[PDB]
């Protein structure tokens, strides 16, 4: 059960709206879009779509949503020639979910590194992950 | 691995064609499921941690004679669980992969070929595995289209076991 | 159909190259596109049979059970299928092998002159 | 393509459509200080996002009574709402920018906007103080004078453009009065 | 083969482990190109027959030894089958176009094209000269504005070049 | 004939598979480009009376020795000028079954296939014919992408006798 | 140049930017114990990720009642949303101790957080026991007192920059209370 | 290269058989018909150069829009028709080969084979080199059965052409 | 041996014309792009310890089965050599890149060392594991964006000459393929 709220609208609305605006031009608004970058190819555009919002909007708006500075610092010991900071605040996503929560023992799931996720493998501190101790020939 | 941009390319090549406006279409369609495809192996690698284990306790909690029966081949003692946090998560690895591509690409060479070799040789039946992903079927949270095109390759995915 | 759109010129090369046999140029012709669009789509797969077996084997049909007990590897695994466990035959490897097309084998009586 | 922007409006239909290079030229010599207009709404849509919170906190935080329960900032879907009322009188105040007119910001969203806020109840007191918030943005954004965000220009005067959306916000808030 | 998405599965795959956030946005700003992809090898299969015959028909202007008798192109025969891997070159070309990749490219027409042609003595230089003919006459032609709206195409024609130039430095 | 849908049925039972997710977008982009190819197939139609007598002119202006040349292969008869224009009535209905179907499936089947046999033992020289769709290419009057679909199977059709 | 920093955290959007040789001097020079402070952010951000993963399940290992069903770490987007809201804070945190005030700490992330809470049903208490964890395990890494890991350092004290991030995680701790 | 040499060769290397007397008067049939065809091979040799510009001409008489009309592929310049001269004259030195072996070996390897992959590519007619080959059929000027051979291996090539 | 200048003259020869000004224009910008390619080079060469540290230790921990009493590199002479045998690859990639062909990468070492490599028994998936992770530890170089080690160059983008490196390392990887 992951999205348990797929329709839920407890708005009154009585109908005393309709003749001032319609219910195909409800909430919708040119937008206007731009590919200013001082180049050749600088578009200028305009679209008309639906306007939604949502309630954290008042301090939190849609351009500074999840919005963080992060920090990159490469330094090598005693290399401050070529050591360097960087600063970006990207749309920051947090990291992977958290698991079941287990009985005593299992397996539980993990995962790590940069480039690809690879997950780790867990008996509850000690990592098993396919050695095969079930090693039992009958000669 | 056979992505429906591969097989517009090998079924122009096998008659030895260009491309015409025919496979040039179906290479559209394939940029037509793409967003609605790349959200749901995005966000299912964010929620990947608990349907490991929440779907491995919705074997046990459905046979009780795994974890209690003398065998190497079962989560009955502690090395038997430690391959269960791999064997099924192959399973959930490879239904991320088949949304990068747009198809059922990388679960038919990987996965399902040559796999009742697999099964009948290690006695691993495949009624914990159908109800291993039934857990991720319905639990895993992608709604919409998203949901539709997430659950599209999972039950393909039954049906070869099944 | 030896037109010239029904002709295979990139398989044509790589005969003369030496690079497949004729095994392997004929397994190319079976599911070479002409021959899918004007000998499979308008045919079932009870005449399909006897189709591949007059001309690849070079005999005809034993009788109408042949035909039956063939038709269900096309709709199974396919024609791609279906040809490779008819020229891993016995009856192909030993009076064609991988260097010979095939031919109609003894059409016509030594003495006579009308045969089949 | 003045009409081709509006044939994206008055269809009532949801589409993209642009302009390119050549065919930029033909609306900068007919518009005139196009260079200056393009500038004007790029000011104001790259912090449209921004413009509206602070609209609408500024109106909260001067008139408490309105998140009350009783107030109609409460009941997070009637929130939601107000902070999508915002953005629609932001998008038409920055497309009649864009096309020199108020004309289509007056019936489109204008016309009738009165007595459907007294049909649900808004406080036009507050929606005019919510207004004025942002004709206070946008003459910074535009004149860059924002307290905070300065952004780069060409060097120049923007003081006609500065006064034609404070004489295009003050008909929303007569539109409302 | 591979396309760009089959790419990623198999460099994660080895590994065993996922693709990871931060490469997925670079693969969702593809499918906004993906419509400046389709019109565009539909620009080089449309002329296939006017690229081909145009520069092959420039390459014996300038090497007149092709064609004269004793040469290696010189009987009908062996001008059909000059002319077969002059479009056999456009073809899997224009494949690599629409994938992403070079991977079908130098797999099916590259990988021994030069020890091909040192075993049958063809001039091997000069097949790069026909190719480097048919990469200015697809370039030129995929910066047209007519039959499309105006906008910037150029990484795909240097995508479309760099297809062009692994064709003219796998043959010599 | 090779539709778009038929050639995603074709993949399927070449392996012998069911249909997957990796034919339905296939069809998926058929139907997002079938809008912009029954806009292009009705107004070929509408205007077909025009463009065939304009595309009969356009090869004896350029070619006037057809015109008076006596010999069976020639349009210098009545009945030399009627064989003419149903040979250009061939090629325009052709393009707009092919514009319908979304493929080269029609001309493959009705034109291509034979068409060097018969323009060799009639005596037909091949750059009449280009020159009779080079009138149709650039004199059907459409705008856009319904332009995009009718300038891709009737440059299929020229490539052939090119 | 830290206001071409400060144009990097205030423009809204995703902008990378770096710093070379040159410019890191002027860093060093303009913010005191540089040496010390640019160490200290470096510690936290190395182990971010683990940070984060350890102290919101520390939560469920002391309130299991989160990921029962109608807690507020079930319905696993909303339990990666409670991960979203784990790693927006270390990054707003490491540029408050980076930048030596809490002023852009203030504006950007603490403003209205208690409001977004209760309209949000997030239990704010929970959240409390949350990132006081954070405040342990911020200052194990600047002190290199982790039981688990140990970076190579220069010797000498960092109690100055352990002492100031627990004035960071108190004014957290009092913007959700 | 099929001569009656290497054919009756080929039907002996089918059997396994020694060359019996049915295979040693196909060979001998050959020699009592090289008289005739070697005097054909050795006339057609020396005029050669009035049969080519002959031939030549009467193309451009016959047709006289291919010394007009402007594009390559046409005789209307100095190099169009010094490569026109160039093609009667490769035509006419093929039928010399046959003369001399005795069948059509050298125009099925070095002339036939591939020869309308050219004629649909650059444009090439292959009724402007019927009436150059029916010029040299019947103005050879040669008589009896030296005409006949010579005869047999002209008409030859304009079946293939037709 | 080829050179990209000797290309154009090959390119010259069976044409039989001279140099014009046409082809000679890709090769007037090489000349001033060549510094670039010069401040490519000396950091590929001057960091190659690490690159064949990495080579070998970095693949044998991804496949362990050549350290068993039995592998392909268990001895201390298998040991030694392919810390040998990698080192003489990017050797000749470096020369490789100042001509700018790739023949002589062809007709030194990738004419025939994969016919040599079955009968010296050394699997080939195992070597181009250790091929391509060479290859991002090639790119980090060029681009100054590696973590553990930065080094000094100028300012711009050559991400034209990062592919190059990489449009060498997938052939060297194809030809033991
Ligand atoms: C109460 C809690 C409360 C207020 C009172 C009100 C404060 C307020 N701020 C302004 C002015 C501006 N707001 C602007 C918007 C932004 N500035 C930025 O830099 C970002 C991009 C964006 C979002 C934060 C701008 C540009 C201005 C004009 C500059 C200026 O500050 O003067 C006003 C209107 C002016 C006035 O005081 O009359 C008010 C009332 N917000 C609250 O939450
Ligand atoms: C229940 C299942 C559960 C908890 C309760 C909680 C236990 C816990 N751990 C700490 C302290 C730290 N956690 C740290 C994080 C890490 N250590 C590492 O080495 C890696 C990089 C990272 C992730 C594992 C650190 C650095 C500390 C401080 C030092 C230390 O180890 O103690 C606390 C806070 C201290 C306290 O108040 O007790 C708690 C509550 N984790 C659970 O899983
Ligand atoms: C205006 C074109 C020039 C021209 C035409 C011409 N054509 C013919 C004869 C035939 N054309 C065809 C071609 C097709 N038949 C098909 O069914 C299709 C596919 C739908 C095609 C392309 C065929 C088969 C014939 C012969 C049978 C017939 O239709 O009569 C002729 C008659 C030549 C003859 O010897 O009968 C002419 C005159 N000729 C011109 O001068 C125009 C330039
Ligand atoms: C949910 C736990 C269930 C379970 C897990 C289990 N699996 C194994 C062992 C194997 N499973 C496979 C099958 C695959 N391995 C793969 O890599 C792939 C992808 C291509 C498949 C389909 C194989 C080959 C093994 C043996 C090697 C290994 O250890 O992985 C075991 C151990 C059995 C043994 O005797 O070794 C367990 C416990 N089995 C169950 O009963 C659980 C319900
Ligand atoms: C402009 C023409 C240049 C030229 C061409 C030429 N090529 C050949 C022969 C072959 N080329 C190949 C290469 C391929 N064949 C394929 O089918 C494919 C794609 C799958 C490739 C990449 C092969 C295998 C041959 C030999 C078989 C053949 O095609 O005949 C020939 C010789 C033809 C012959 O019969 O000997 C020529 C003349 N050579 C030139 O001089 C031009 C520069
Ligand atoms: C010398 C040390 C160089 C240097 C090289 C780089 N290595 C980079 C990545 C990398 N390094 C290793 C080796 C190490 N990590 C391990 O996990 C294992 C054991 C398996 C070892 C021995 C690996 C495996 C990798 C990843 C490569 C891959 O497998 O794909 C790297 C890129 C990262 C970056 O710095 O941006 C570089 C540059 N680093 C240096 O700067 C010095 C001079
Ligand atoms: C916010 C700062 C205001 C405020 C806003 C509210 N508006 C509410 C509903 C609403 N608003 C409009 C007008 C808007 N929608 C459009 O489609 C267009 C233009 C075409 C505009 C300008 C409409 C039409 C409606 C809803 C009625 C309907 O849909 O027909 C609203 C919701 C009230 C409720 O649901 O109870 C709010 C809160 N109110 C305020 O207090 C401040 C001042
Ligand atoms: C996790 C440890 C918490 C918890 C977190 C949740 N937050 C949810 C939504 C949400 N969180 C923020 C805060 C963050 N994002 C930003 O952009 C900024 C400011 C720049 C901050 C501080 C925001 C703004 C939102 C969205 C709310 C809105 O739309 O108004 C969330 C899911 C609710 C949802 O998706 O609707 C959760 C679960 N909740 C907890 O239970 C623990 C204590
Ligand atoms: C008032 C809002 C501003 C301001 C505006 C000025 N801009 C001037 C020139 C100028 N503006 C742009 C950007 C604009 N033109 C476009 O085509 C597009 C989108 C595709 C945009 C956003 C450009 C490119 C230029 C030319 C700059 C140059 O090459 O020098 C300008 C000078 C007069 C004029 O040309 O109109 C002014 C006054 N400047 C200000 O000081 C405030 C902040
Ligand atoms: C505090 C959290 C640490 C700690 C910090 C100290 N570092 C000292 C000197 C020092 N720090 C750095 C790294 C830092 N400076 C930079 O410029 C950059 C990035 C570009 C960083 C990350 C360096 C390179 C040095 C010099 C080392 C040396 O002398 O060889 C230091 C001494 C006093 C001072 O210079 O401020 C301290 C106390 N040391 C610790 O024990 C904790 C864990
Ligand atoms: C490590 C990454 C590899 C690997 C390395 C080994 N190479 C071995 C022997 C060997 N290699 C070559 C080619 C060598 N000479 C060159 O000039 C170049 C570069 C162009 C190279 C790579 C030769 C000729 C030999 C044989 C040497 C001799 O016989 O004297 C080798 C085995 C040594 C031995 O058998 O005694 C190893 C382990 N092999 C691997 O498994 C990984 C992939
Ligand atoms: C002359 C009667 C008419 C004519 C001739 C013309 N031909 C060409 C070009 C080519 N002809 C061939 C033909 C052959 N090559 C062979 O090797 C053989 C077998 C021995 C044959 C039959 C080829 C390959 C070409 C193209 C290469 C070349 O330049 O020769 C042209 C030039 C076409 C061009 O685009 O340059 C011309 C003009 N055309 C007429 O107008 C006469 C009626
Ligand atoms: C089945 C075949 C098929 C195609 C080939 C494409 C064709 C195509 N291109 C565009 C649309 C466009 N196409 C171009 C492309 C170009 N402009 C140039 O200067 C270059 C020469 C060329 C790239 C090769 C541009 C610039 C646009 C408008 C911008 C945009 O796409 O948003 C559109 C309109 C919808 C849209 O905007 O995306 C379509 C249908 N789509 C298809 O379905
Ligand atoms: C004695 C030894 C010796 C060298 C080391 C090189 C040194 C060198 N590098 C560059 C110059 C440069 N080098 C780069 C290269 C880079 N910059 C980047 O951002 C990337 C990290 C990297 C590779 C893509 C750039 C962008 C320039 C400036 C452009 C130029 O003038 O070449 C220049 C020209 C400008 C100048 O004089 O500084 C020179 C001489 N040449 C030599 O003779």
């Amino acid at each position: 059960g992951e999205e348990e709220e797929t329709v839920d609208k407890e708005a009154p609305r009585p109908e005393l709206y309709n003749k001032y605006f319609s219910a195909d031009r409800l909430h919708k608004a040119p937008e206007i879009l731009f590919e200013y970058n001082k180049t050749k190819y600088d578009r200028v555009g305009v679209r008309y779509t639906e306007v939604t919002s949502k309630a954290s909007e008042r301090f939190f708006p849609k351009s500074r949503m999840n919005r963080a500075p992060v920090i990159e610092i490469s330094y090598r010991e005693g290399a401050v020639s070529t050591a360097s900071v960087s600063l970006s605040m990207p749309e920051i996503s947090g990291p992977p979910a958290l698991p079941f929560p287990v009985p005593k023992g299992d397996v539980t799931t993990t995962m790590v590194t940069d480039p690809t996720t690879g997950r780790l493998k867990l008996e509850f501190k000690v990592d098993g992950a396919a050695v095969s101790a079930y090693s039992d020939p009958r000669a | 691995m056979k992505t429906p941009i591969t097989e517009a390319i090998a079924t122009a090549d096998n008659q030895g064609r260009f491309l015409s406006n025919t496979e040039l279409q179906a290479v559209n369609g394939r940029y037509q499921r793409a967003t609605a495809s790349l959200t749901a192996a995005k966000a299912l690698t964010g929620s990947a941690q608990r349907l490991i284990t929440g779907a491995a306790q919705a074997v046990y909690n459905k046979f009780p004679y795994t974890t209690q029966m003398p065998g190497p081949a079962y989560a009955s003692s502690a090395i038997g669980k430690a391959k269960c946090a791999r064997d099924i998560g192959y399973y959930l690895r490879m239904v991320t992969y088949c949304l990068v591509v747009g198809g059922t690409g990388p679960m038919d060479e990987y996965l399902v070929a040559g796999l009742e070799e697999i099964n009948r040789s290690f006695d691993l039946s495949p009624s914990w595995y159908i109800e291993a992903l039934q857990y991720i079927k319905n639990s895993h949270g992608l709604s919409g289209q998203v949901a539709n095109e997430a659950n599209a390759y999972i039950d393909y995915a039954i049906n070869t076991l099944s | 159909q030896i037109l010239k759109s029904t002709k295979q010129p990139f398989l044509e090369s790589q005969l003369r190259f030496n690079q497949i046999s004729i095994k392997d140029f004929i397994k190319g012709l079976v599911l070479s596109a002409p021959f899918r669009d004007l000998n499979y789509n308008v045919n079932n797969n009870y005449r399909f049979v006897e189709i591949c077996v007059q001309r690849v084997l070079g005999r005809d049909i034993y009788n109408e059970r042949e035909k039956i007990a063939w038709s269900i590897i096309i709709a199974t695994q396919g024609l791609e299928g279906f040809i490779d466990t008819l020229l891993n035959t016995q009856e192909y490897l030993s009076n064609f092998g991988d260097s010979i097309v095939p031919f109609q084998r003894r059409r016509i009586i030594p003495q006579r002159s009308k045969g089949e | 393509m003045l009409d081709a922007f509006s044939r994206v409006v008055v269809n009532s239909d949801a589409k993209a459509a642009y302009v390119g290079g050549s065919d930029l030229q033909a609306l900068k010599s007919f518009i005139a200080d196009g260079n200056k207009r393009l500038d004007a709404v790029n000011s104001i849509v790259s912090n449209a996002s921004c413009m509206v919170s602070d609209a609408v906190s500024g109106m909260i935080c001067e008139n408490p009574g309105l998140i009350s329960p009783g107030g109609n900032c409460y009941t997070n879907r009637r929130m939601a709402a107000c902070l999508r009322d915002g953005e629609i009188i932001l998008r038409y105040v920055s497309y009649a920018l864009l096309a020199g007119d108020a004309s289509v910001l007056e019936d489109r969203c204008l016309n009738g906007l009165k007595e459907t806020y007294i049909a649900l109840g808004v406080p036009t007191n507050s929606s005019i103080r919510a207004v004025s918030i942002m004709k206070a943005q946008a003459v910074a954004f535009i004149t860059n004078t924002a307290t905070e965000r300065k952004m780069s220009f060409a060097a120049g005067d923007c003081t006609s453009l500065a006064s034609e959306v404070a004489s295009y916000f003050d008909r929303v808030g007569a539109a409302i009065s | 083969m591979l396309d760009a998405f089959a790419k990623v599965v198999a460099q994660a795959d080895a590994r065993g482990e996922f693709l990871s956030n931060t490469q997925i946005d670079a693969l969702s700003k593809m499918v906004k190109e993906g419509n400046q992809r389709l019109d565009i090898v539909n620009k080089v299969t449309s002329n296939a027959s006017a690229i081909v015959t145009n520069s092959a028909r420039a390459l014996f202007a300038e090497q007149p030894q092709l064609i004269q008798p004793g040469g290696n192109a010189y009987t009908s025969r062996r001008m059909a089958a000059c002319l077969r891997d002059m479009e056999i070159v456009l073809r899997y070309v224009s494949y690599a176009m629409i994938a992403g990749d070079s991977s079908v490219l130098d797999d099916r027409c590259l990988n021994g094209l030069r020890e091909t042609y040192q075993a049958l003595g063809t001039p091997g230089s000069s097949v790069a000269v026909a190719i480097q003919k048919m990469k200015d006459a697809s370039v030129a032609l995929a910066n047209d504005t007519t039959g499309t709206p105006i906008g910037d195409c150029s990484s795909l024609v240097a995508e479309l070049a760099g297809y062009f130039d692994r064709a003219a430095v796998s043959v010599v």
